[PDB]
């Protein structure tokens, strides 16, 4: 029940696609106050990540139901759907409160000022979980965490330019889901298209610098940004 | 589709 | 609190592939004490057999790597936990059959009754998937009585090209080879099935013949991998 | 797997 074996298990779990056994093999392992290694690292994030799509996934297919059913005939089905919507709602803030909680908590801590990749890394997490959760919010709910969101993809953004390639994965995807939190949550397609436009060509400007390693990786991400930005425009 | 990098 | 509403859950959870919450909606709805209608019947098929196939799934990748690898102690132990989730929802449906389910259904109702006889071998076949020694003869002795009722009540009463009989024979192939090891009984259900199917599928029932026919398929294919 | 597997 050491370290080694919590990764070996949450191995396990992947391959037998139990999301939420790895996540909470994972979550240990970041409770046992450690660096991640990168395929740590990578373990925690794909877990969590497959854990809160599915209820972004089941979210989305009852709000539509709602949505197309809000008043039509009976009204005690649709209290049903209520309660079945906000069931999710409230798996899946838990979800997301249980990642930002372990980042502020054990990941963010303990990354040093010269681990620049890891603190990118475990930022922009806290910019997606955050952009979650505006997902589900109204009112002043979702404001209050937009600013949390927009706080963490902005730090990430000023640190991954500078100690960080333009054509480094995590550089890429950074930009990537900044520019998603830009046009879907904030309605502001001129700034989505800007910054997927700009981390665009710098990635363009060093494609020499793409390395026999890592580099589907960003040719992924680049791909995502250039088919994003074909259909903004 | 999602716009975001899916965690595959 | 009602039962039109859990039957609309079950198809909530469906399109939102929750499947334990479809289980426990329908199981309710089969706790009522009131017979499943055929949809609520098929809902309450559904959401189990994913239930028990996502535990299936799991332990036979776990299993598989058992086979093939202070590491190992850790897989076996991980392999114990899916098979107390597989065994406690296995022993919940089964629980659901010979108290709800089959108890409600007359000796008239040939067509309901094979259904969940079917059900009950496939559920008690799906525990000799994981038990050992005499737990494993246990099970296994309840799963041919399951299959041997329900295949002499389709035998007599049901019609050779009906697809729960024919589903029935594919289930009861599948457990003369995957459990008993016997491909010689596997093969003649399958074949004897196959043919008494194909001398009447001129008929070509215009309420459901795709149905018919696709398991038709799936006892042909299983004769060309066997 | 080789038995009737429903949707
Ligand atoms: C919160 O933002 C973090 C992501 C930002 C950058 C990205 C880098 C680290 C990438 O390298 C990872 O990919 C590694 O993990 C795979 C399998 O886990 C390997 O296929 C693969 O080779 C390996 O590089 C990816 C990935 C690729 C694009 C398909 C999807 C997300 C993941 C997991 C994490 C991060």
């Amino acid at each position: 029940v050491d370290r080694e074996q919590l990764v070996q298990k949450a191995r396990l779990a992947e391959q037998a696609e139990r999301y939420d056994d790895m996540a909470a093999a994972m979550k240990n392992v970041t409770e046992l106050n450690e660096p991640l290694s990168n395929e740590e690292r990578n373990l925690l994030s794909v877990a969590y990540k497959n854990v809160v799509g599915a209820r972004r996934s089941s979210w989305r297919v009852i709000s539509s139901i709602e949505q197309k059913t809000s008043a039509d005939g009976n009204e005690k089905k649709i209290e049903m759907v209520r309660a079945y919507r906000e069931k999710i709602e409230k798996e899946l803030e838990a979800v997301c409160q249980d990642v930002l909680s372990l980042l502020d908590n054990y990941l963010i801590k303990n990354c040093s000022e010269t681990q620049y990749e890891s603190k990118v890394f475990y930022l922009k997490m806290k910019g997606d979980y955050y952009r979650y959760l505006a997902e589900v919010a109204t009112g002043e709910k979702r404001a209050t965490v937009v600013e949390s969101s927009e706080k963490a993809y902005s730090e990430a953004h000023e640190i991954s330019k500078e100690h960080m390639q333009p054509t480094h994965p995590i550089r890429l995807g950074l930009a990537l889901n900044y520019s998603v939190f830009y046009y879907e949550i904030q309605n502001a397609p001129e700034q989505a298209c800007h910054l997927a436009k700009t981390a665009f060509d710098d990635a363009i400007a060093e494609l020499d610098t793409l390395n026999e390693d890592s580099y589907k990786d960003s040719t992924l991400i680049m791909q995502l940004l250039r088919d994003n930005l074909t259909l903004w425009t | 589709r999602k716009l975001s990098l899916q965690e595959r």
